[PDB]
């Protein structure tokens, strides 16, 4: 179980650790979170009570660094350092550990939610999507453009997701324009899974890190790389079978955390209904289909 | 985006382009099988594609035969449009090529744009104006080449005749659409019309009459009351 300190709590803010979240308040002497699980990939984010504007975070992996958070009144946010000494960050954190000036990150024993929602994704990907190559973690906010919607401005501080566009030349074989339109198993199998992303666990992360992008942060490019990825699934007559049966896990605990009051703005009511009910594999998402119909059955 | 009545007198600029009408691509004649179900039978078809600047029609003619064996026939004949568009325009020297393609209905958008992806600089544009030209199979001359072709084939026309050395494209156009309009709500009507009187005729290499500039004031008021009238025939006014 890894720490994640903080030098202090200058400004009132609520801190999401994964899918939990609590309250400092300003100058509260709060030092940091404990207990992490190893083996997952985390998220720390960050919402100030002053400006609830820019939720912003940091997704990391306590496996390849000791990472603290210290709050730079510069640029007035909440920054994750990294300390390769390794000696000095033990020392604080016990000492801190001993007054108890930690939250505990505090996992349920039955409770499989986070591992089900990033079972895929890999820090190695994520640093791949989000370009900053001196840290180990990954800074992303609510208001990061993705390479796609900077296409339709800033590169560094872009999403880089797999672009998807069902109306394109690598989508489209010349002479197949119907049949490749219609259903999309070419862009899935041929293009995507054995072009770009090689297999389905590299497919599947992307669109896990997708989602919980647009669900932490409100990020809307993310919101629609995940719809795109759902989609083009969807719209495909030929899907491995285990690649079937795992997206209806995916989405199911993806449709389970979200929260309710807030499926107006990151379900699109025009996917969903035409995954679950027209597509190819409209009878293949049952588990995704019984929560949808009974959590938000408006959307539908 | 959209072609309206607001952006009318742009199809008359110098930018070349195209309207699509594929309403009589898939034609059908419904009848009894001897066992009392139903069933179709294709006839031939025309995709109606049409310069409204100089009156240059490109009809391809769709043959029964492109139907033989497949499904969704309805899906496919906006696909085989579409298919058909992009190899019209493949087909033409670079300085001919359409700058805009104006679809008459909204479902041949994404067919031709998927078909026209090499084109990128290709605007492809719906309309909210509703276009008679599901009428051009009552031009008695279309509609025989049309139903004679033993094979697929295109066939070029002037669809003004010779008006443009008399009028201009926007008068040229507002006549074709009150004729083929007129063709399309009463047709019968509307070819006494054209042809009640035989001293005028139609030259050989001609689609309508050689009406003098008098005649055709007779002609399109004929029209005009026809529809009007058709409209109180129906609605009862
Ligand atoms: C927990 C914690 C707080 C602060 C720091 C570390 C670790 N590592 C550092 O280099 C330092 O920035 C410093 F300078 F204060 F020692
Ligand atoms: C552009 C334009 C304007 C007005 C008309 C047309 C075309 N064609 C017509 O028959 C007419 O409706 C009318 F009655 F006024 F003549």
């Amino acid at each position: 179980m890894n720490t994640v300190p903080f030098t202090s709590a200058p400004i009132e803010v609520t801190i999401g650790i994964d899918q939990y979240s609590f309250n400092v308040k300003e100058n509260q002497p709060f030092h940091g979170i404990k207990d992490i699980p190893i083996g997952h990939v985390h998220v720390i984010h960050f919402q100030h009570a002053d400006n609830s504007s820019m939720r912003y975070g940091y997704w990391f992996d306590c496996r390849m660094g000791n990472f603290y958070i210290q709050y730079d009144p510069k640029d007035g946010l909440y920054k994750m350092m990294e300390e390769r000494d390794g000696a000095k960050f033990e020392n604080i954190v016990h000492n801190f550990k001993e007054r108890q000036m930690m939250v505990s990150y505090p996992k349920i024993d039955e409770d499989d939610t986070w591992y089900n929602l990033t079972e895929f994704v890999q820090m190695d990907k994520i640093r791949k999507i989000v370009r900053k190559d001196e840290n180990q973690f990954s800074y992303v906010d609510s208001s990061m453009t993705t390479v796609q919607e900077n296409e339709l401005s800033d590169p560094a501080h872009s999403l880089n997701y797999t672009v998807i566009n069902f109306k394109s030349r690598e989508a489209i074989r010349p002479g197949h324009e119907m049949e490749d339109f219609l259903d999309k198993s070419y862009y899935l199998n041929t293009v995507m899974l054995q072009g770009i992303f090689k297999n389905s666990s590299n497919y599947f992360g992307e669109l896990q890190f997708a989602f919980l992008n647009a669900m932490f942060f409100g990020n809307y490019g993310s919101s629609l790389q995940w719809h795109a990825m759902i989609e083009l699934i969807c719209s495909s007559a030929t899907v491995p079978k285990h690649m079937l049966d795992k997206l209806d896990e995916i989405l199911y605990y993806q449709i389970k955390t979200l929260p309710e009051q807030y499926s107006d703005i990151l379900l699109n009511e025009r996917v969903w209904n035409i995954c679950l009910y027209s597509s190819f594999q409209k009878n293949s998402l049952h588990n995704t289909e019984k929560i949808m119909e009974n959590k938000y059955p408006e959307l539908l | 985006g959209a072609m309206n009545s607001s952006n009318y007198a742009e199809l008359f600029n110098n930018d070349i382009k195209l309207f699509v009408d594929d309403t009589n691509v898939y034609r059908v004649t419904v009848h009894k099988t001897f066992e009392g179900n139903v069933a179709t039978k294709a006839i031939n078809g025309c995709i109606f594609t049409l310069n409204p600047k100089t009156g240059h029609l490109f009809l391809k003619i769709i043959h029964t035969s492109v139907w033989a064996g497949q499904k969704r026939l309805s899906q496919l004949a906006k696909w085989k449009t579409a298919e058909e568009v992009s190899a019209l325009v493949r087909s033409l020297p670079k300085e001919e090529q359409p700058k805009q393609i104006i679809v008459t209905r909204k479902a041949m958008l994404d067919p031709l744009e998927v078909h026209m992806l090499d084109f990128p600089n290709i605007a492809i544009r719906p309309t909210e104006l509703r276009l008679p030209f599901s009428a051009a199979m009552s031009i008695d001359k279309l509609s025989d080449v049309v139903m004679k072709a033993t094979e697929p084939q295109m066939v070029l026309f002037n669809i003004y005749d010779d008006w443009l050395d008399r009028i201009s494209s926007y008068t040229a156009f507002s006549r074709l659409t009150l004729l083929l309009r007129a063709l399309k709500t009463n047709e019968e009507s509307a070819k006494m019309i054209l042809l009640s009187d035989p001293t005028i005729t139609i030259k050989s290499y001609h689609l309508w009459p050689s009406f003098t500039d008098e005649q055709w004031i007779t002609i399109e008021s004929q029209m005009r009351d026809l529809i009007l009238t058709e409209y109180g025939r129906k609605y009862n006014v």
